[PDB]
């Protein structure tokens, strides 16, 4: 009851069942950006 | 990653050449 509001939002987020989706999406974004760098490298070397 | 790899062995195979001199 005396726990402040941030973990209240986390609690209701877990009740929604989407407590998975955050760590999934920021797990995805890092791999997304590094593959952006890889594919950009592919494009300059493709020109080569 | 595998397509990046494919591009890597592409990089090796394009650089070869034959000079009898």
């Amino acid at each position: 009851a005396t726990a402040p509001d941030s973990q209240r939002l986390k609690l209701l987020r877990e009740v929604a069942g989407t407590r998975v989706y955050d760590e999934r999406k920021e797990e995805s974004i890092s791999l997304m950006k590094e593959t952006e760098g890889k594919r950009e490298k592919i494009n300059e070397l493709l020109k080569y | 990653k595998y397509l990046l790899a494919d591009c890597n062995e592409a990089f090796i195979k394009i650089k070869m050449a034959f000079r009898p001199g």
